[PDB]
């Protein structure tokens, strides 16, 4: 019945009750090295609950404590991605369970304190806001956070209601709620998700158990007691029937849907209606219409997408999945960056951030300064917002020694070229310098196109010749896609994937192909909007579908920073890989925008002028004569037909790496399109989007399929669908 | 069956927003001191044949809660089977009062009806109802709820509707509005609004500015909202925006009643038909351009009354934007002299629930000044609704 | 008033309780969508853009139920946008008025197929919540002599000498017609349980109904400067006996209903088969302090308007706002109390102010096909004295 139980799992919570009454619950799954709001917890809990109120006359306060090294983080994901349609009642039973023990726990009548020994995110945050006072170490590593919207799903345990009730509407949402936002124990202090904090773990127990003494001595009557179980209650903010709210609530999904560009992420929306639902009535309806949103997630695609590649597919990422098996560690003493142009700075940047000592070489000392200049004026920007100390700053710069010398290569361990595109100019570059650095130094590129296998003979130990992808901006850009030439070894690939997680960036590993996988998928999601441009389609239809589609940046104003002189030689470079094989290159459509482009002069923002005009290197507007040179207008589409077009190009190229053997897993697929080039993270991947694809053909790959044909008969036999994805 | 006839058509003047005349008197007191002018009107008619009282209202909060209509039956002290029901369709609901009122009379269930609308707009602003569409985020994310501001700029945007053209009709409706009431055309049907001393309180619509140059209207300046309305537009790359408080409608307080019923209620009770109601109709357009409403409704009025727009002698559409009107113009291709020819909401000013009912009123004077035939009245909405009506000089 | 109008469908929610009800948490739009929805399923193939108007009776339209409800339900549905939406109020005969206008709206001819109904969620906007012109203005409301409901029926017990126990013994037998009523299965296709957005029940019965109704537990309930006011007026009378209770009268409760009205060839053309005749309508009103007599002069206007009487109606459906009520107007008119809510009321299950009309009128369309009787009248009395009534004929 209306029970704290759900309905033979191990029992995950120890009890302990003192002379005092206090009693410690802590929380310690041995199934597993962090606790997990499964179903070993919730029966734990339920039993637990059950005994605080049959046990209430000799118990005086609670403290609910861990054994793990992080305090409680995430629930069930496992069990949430197989919800289908018809398990959405299970679902909301099993949320609506978890927060009748949390609230029996929150309305007990005495004070529960929570000892947070480290990182308390999701359902582990949503465990301590049931509690009255939260006490955290501040530790390093802790973290904490709501971060369910970035799987897809909402806090449904009560970590929408009592944000909204602890902050308020608008402050729980932008603050915590709508991006799942993980703060440091003394942010989390600053803005009221904690109360008080502790230098060690050891003072936990005993401040928490302290702070119960006092408050049953200081507040009797209000001890155990919410704000919102207090009377004369005032929401901060007001309520959506308040006058001042009801001013500025109309304008909260507009600002959204700004914010999300036209997206298909369902997950911010459903936040945001259950805040503003549940404000407008008591503590515990609000708390049931937040069962009803999180089920209505659990059940659908996106958070399936999202729970695929941001939960599954990382972790397996991140677990090592495409690191070689057997291949032990290898230290890195001395990073030697080849290059000062954009690419190398960002990459000498991210590497000193890291700890590690940078020797930045280019053909001058001006240059090679310029590109410590990228470093000093991103610190800059970093201390003038007080995300850094002076002394950090100072320590990071310090690790960046611009020069000029190869032989300041000398005890370099780890080469990175980030040089011009051009071959026999990396195999000069790399000539003058293996023979400076170590003997096992890796010597990596940053190519984008040209095969490793060509450039990997220009050095003599071939087997540590690897390549190294980043993508720009590389202080940001999460992803670095480690390419493997036929020489390399298998070592080289394991030391360049630790030294990807020691960077604080994410690594797919590729096998050598023309194109790689970033650079060759992320062509055809261009190629799409330019041949609609040249199809006839308005400039403004074309980039609001690009965003629409969810991608970071529309596809015209991304072709402006890639320059079409890099993408015109993609075009002639790809045509003679397969140009000697008796195959027919049959050319893209887009070849002939590019060319006019560059023949009319606007190649790109490096150039100064492109599909955009900018002033003085800030982009202003469409230039207005692309409706004249194409003839926009001529050819008005569906919109969902370009977004279609766009997201399908890159996810049949995908599929083909996948059949190819350029990629090895649908994660490396995913995370590598989401993290890489940009893939809407709604679609979970460039793989995961094929098997959770949605239309009005229905769901599933047989309706991607169907989709894809569908656009076949349209736009060209581009969108037919590979063998391997049919029956 | 049944043919509906306009036999008064009567409204307070409008005071202004800042500083207003009429912000001291409730929006109950409005309504009862048109009662009581029809009262004077016709001292014999008997109350007791009056069936109902319907009154448009958007804001029907506080002031204007609680059936303002059947409020102002028993104030009146009008008799208590004369009904009374307040009813919203946004800014038509003074011409969807009217309309509903000459279709109770059609169906022989009604003998004489009075209809109108009261908007006490600056001690009851619009919005102060709440609503569902603003304030439930669900549904909120779902229809694209945009102001209609921003719709008539987009509407400015892409008809290419410069902000010279937008002032240079907002000029016209000063100009036109101004010639109006100094020749007298407003002598009879604007009721000017008393104490209970009898004390004069206002007898002119405050929001005028006869003295508004081109130059002055120049001088003017013009939430995610932008992105948002884009994203459905996505051909348009940027909103010129166009529209300021002088070419745009004037936030006012008012109000307006007609009387309506058939032949034989108003021969029974001596009274003498102004106009017929000839049609009315109902339509709609887009939602997030909001303002796109008129155009299919003013069509289906004239298709189904066998009409033409070389039929129609006046065309009277509510001034809530400058690029409304001329979009409307344009696409009709209504002649400028026969478009809002007394001056409009920019002028005048637009008290939501009332508007309807007092231009369709300011036709019913204009025809008989004129002594022209027909006259077709029509009003944008929010919400992409739209309503509009044609009548016949009798 | 060439074209004749008739009823289609007629479908409405099941009534929540006030206190811990159901439909607390639904919000009062989606009480409506839930209904169009269905009606799109009951006829999948129906033009929509057929449909020239949505019309709505809703006596608190604020907060949840502001801004045009009736158009947020046509935009939130996915509706055509040319569908319209209008919301109107007067008082308790808002979801009867909505019908019956647009009733006359097909019978003038300019509109072919309209929606009428209606809603309120009492528990989320209770009464009063819109203020009011009467209310708020102290020079109007002593004038007018404003008094509650409440007074009124007490009022009129005292007159007309019904006991305590005449109205309880009313009270009693409306829970049990409304008992049998839903044991029978006659709501079985009208009333249609709400669901969320998952498609889990919320709400599939009147849960206000206390069918375990006794006559002595209703004899223990206690009754409900407005006593003195009410007899200034009524001034031959002494003393006001307050006999009504909350077993008594009618329920506080959240609910919608939907009526689907159309001409002949409207219904032909979409398919549709017409389940009875919109036959007259009649609007009228009575003292405006006793506040509940209004009905009586409205059904005389509606039986005389139809050229009918007494005896040609097969059955009566009056709104049980008061027990009292229902007694004067059986009184006036000698109706058989074999045809007075043959299937019980508002006491029993509630009295969604603006959705109630169109509640009732379902009713008796579902009653006299279940019947297979012929002539049918619906009507309410309305605060500030007003009185709503109807008479259908089945088809
Ligand atoms: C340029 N253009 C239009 O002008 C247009 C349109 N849809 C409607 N209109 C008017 N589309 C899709 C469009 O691309």
């Amino acid at each position: 019945g209306s029970s704290h139980h759900h309905h033979m799992p191990d029992n995950t919570i120890q009890w302990d009750k003192d002379a005092d009454g206090i009693v410690t619950l802590t929380m310690d799954d041995p199934s597993g090295s962090t606790n997990v709001m499964n179903e070993a917890y919730i029966e734990s809990m339920g039993k637990a609950v059950d005994r605080l109120v049959a046990e209430k006359d000799s118990i005086t306060g609670v403290v609910v404590a861990s054994a793990k090294k992080t305090f409680f983080a995430g629930g069930d994901v496992k069990t949430m991605i197989q919800a289908r349609p018809e398990d959405a009642g299970d679902v909301f039973n099993t949320v609506e369970t978890i927060k009748r023990q949390l609230r029996t726990l929150e309305t007990l009548g005495k004070p529960v304190v929570a000892a947070i020994n480290g990182a308390a995110l999701g359902g582990g945050l949503e465990i301590a806001l049931a509690c009255h006072h939260r006490i955290a170490a501040d530790v390093k590593g802790s973290q904490l956070g709501l971060p369910e919207v970035t799987l897809g799903l909402l806090p449904g345990g009560g970590g929408v209601t009592r944000t909204v009730r602890m902050f308020g509407i608008q402050n729980a949402f932008v603050s915590v709620l709508a991006q799942g936002t993980r703060f440091k124990p003394a942010k989390a202090k600053e803005i009221g998700l904690v109360d008080e904090l502790v230098a060690t773990v050891e003072e936990l127990v005993p401040a928490a158990k302290a702070w119960i003494k006092e408050e049953l001595k200081a507040n009797p009557d209000g001890a155990g007691v919410q704000p919102w179980d207090k009377k004369g209650y005032k929401m901060p903010g007001g309520t959506p029937s308040s006058p001042g709210l009801a001013a500025i609530l109309p304008s909260f999904p507009s600002n959204l849907r700004k914010q999300l560009k036209g997206a298909p992420m369902p997950a911010p929306r459903a936040i945001l209606a259950a805040a503003v639902e549940g404000a407008q009535v008591d503590f515990d309806t609000a708390s049931r219409i937040e069962s009803r949103y999180f089920a209505s997630l659990v059940t659908g695609q996106v958070a399936k997408n999202m729970m695929q590649a941001f939960f599954f597919d990382l972790q397996a990422i991140n677990a090592g999945g495409s690191r070689p098996e057997g291949i032990g560690k290898t230290p890195i003493k001395r990073i030697g960056v080849l290059g000062a142009g954009m690419m190398g700075a960002g990459i000498a940047y991210v590497s000193a951030k890291a700890g590690y000592e940078v020797v930045l070489k280019d053909v001058s000392l001006e240059a090679a300064a310029k590109g410590k200049g990228y470093s000093e004026k991103l610190e800059a920007k970093a201390l003038e917002r007080g995300r850094t100390t002076q002394e950090r700053s100072d320590a990071l710069l310090a690790r960046i020694t611009p020069t000029a010398d190869a032989a300041d290569f000398k005890g370099v361990d780890f080469v990175i070229e980030a040089v011009f595109e051009n071959q026999e100019l990396k195999h000069k570059v790399f000539g003058e310098i293996e023979d400076i650095v170590e003997p096992n130094a890796i010597l990596g590129s940053n190519t984008s196109t040209l095969p490793i296998t060509g450039l990997a003979t220009g050095v003599k130990r071939q087997e540590d010749f690897i390549g190294i992808h980043f993508f720009s901006p590389v202080d940001k850009m999460p992803l670095v896609e480690i390419i493997k030439g036929e020489k390399t070894s298998d070592e080289a690939l394991a030391r360049v994937f630790d030294y990807t997680l020691a960077i604080g960036k994410t690594p797919i590993v590729v096998n050598d192909s023309r194109g790689f996988f970033t650079s060759r998928v992320i062509g055809t999601f261009v190629n799409e909007a330019l041949a609609m441009l040249g199809e006839g389609v308005e400039p403004a239809s074309i980039e609001q579908a690009g965003s629409q589609a969810g991608y970071p940046a529309p596809p015209l104003q991304l072709s402006d920073e890639l320059n079409l002189e890099l993408m015109h030689k993609i075009a002639v470079a790809t045509r003679k890989g397969v140009e000697d094989a008796g195959g027919t290159y049959q050319p893209h459509p887009a070849e002939a925008v590019v060319e006019k482009m560059i023949e009319l002069g606007r190649s790109g923002r490096l150039k100064g002028a492109g599909f955009y005009e900018y002033a003085d290197g800030k982009r202003s507007g469409l230039w207005p004569g692309l409706r004249e040179t194409f003839k926009s207008g001529s050819s008005q589409p569906p919109l969902q037909d370009m977004i279609d077009r766009m997201l399908f190009a890159e996810a049949l190229e995908t599929q083909k790496c996948l059949d190819e053997g350029v990629l090895t897993s649908t994660a490396d697929a995913n995370i590598g399109s989401i993290m890489g080039i940009g893939f809407p993270p709604w679609t979970g991947g460039s793989a995961q989007f094929i098997v959770g694809y949605s239309g009005p053909a229905g769901t599933g790959k047989a309706a991607f399929v169907a989709r894809a044909r569908e656009l076949a008969a349209a736009y060209g036999d581009r969108f037919l669908p590979p063998e391997s994805l049919l029956s | 069956s049944e043919e509906a006839f306009i036999y008064e058509a009567i409204r307070t003047p409008r005071g202004k927003q800042k500083n207003g005349s009429l912000h001291e008197v409730k929006p109950l007191s409005l309504v009862v001191g048109l009662i009581d002018e029809l009262r004077k009107r016709h001292p014999d008619l008997d109350e007791n044949l009056i069936s109902d009282v319907i009154l448009g209202c958007v804001s029907p909060v506080g002031d204007q809660g609680g059936d303002i209509a059947r409020a102002a039956v028993l104030a009146s002290g009008m008799p208590v089977t004369s009904g009374g029901v307040q009813l919203n369709r946004f800014c038509a609901s003074g011409l969807e009062a009217v309309n509903t009122a000459a279709q109770k009379v059609r169906s022989g269930w009604d003998d004489l009806v009075l209809a109108g609308g009261v908007e006490s707009m600056s001690r009851v602003p619009m919005g102060s109802d709440g609503g569902a569409m603003g304030l439930d985020p669900a549904t909120n994310y779902d229809v694209m709820f945009v102001p209609q501001s921003i719709g008539a700029d987009l509407i400015a945007t892409i008809e290419g509707f410069s902000r010279e053209d937008v002032d240079a009709y907002a000029l016209r409706s000063q100009q036109k509005a101004a010639e109006a009431w100094s020749g007298g055309y407003f002598a009879k049907s604007v009721v000017p609004v008393r104490d209970q001393n009898g004390l004069l309180i206002l007898d002119h619509d405050e929001h005028m500015r006869p003295d508004t140059t081109k130059e002055g209207l120049a001088k003017l300046k013009p939430g995610g909202f932008d992105d948002v309305a884009l994203q459905k537009y996505h051909w348009v790359e940027k909103i010129n925006h166009v529209h300021t408080g002088g070419n745009s409608s004037g936030i006012v307080d008012g109000a307006a009643l007609v009387m309506i019923g058939s032949a034989a209620a108003g021969k029974l009770q001596g009274l003498t038909p102004r106009a017929r109601i000839v049609a009315t109709a109902t339509s709609g357009a887009d939602p997030v351009i909001m303002l796109t409403g008129p155009t299919p409704a003013t069509r289906k009025v004239l298709d189904r009354a066998g009409l033409t727009v070389d039929d129609i002698d006046l065309f009277e559409l509510n001034e809530a934007f400058a690029s409304v009107v001329l979009k409307f113009q344009k696409d009709l291709n209504i002649p400028d002299e026969k478009l809002n020819v007394n001056g409009g909401a920019i002028a005048m000013g637009h008290p939501l629930g009332a508007t309807g009912a007092m231009i369709l009123g300011t036709m019913v004077d204009e025809l008989e000044r004129r002594n022209a035939r027909r006259a077709l009245i029509t009003l944008c909405i929010g919400g992409g609704m739209g309503v509009a009506t044609i009548i016949e000089r009798v």
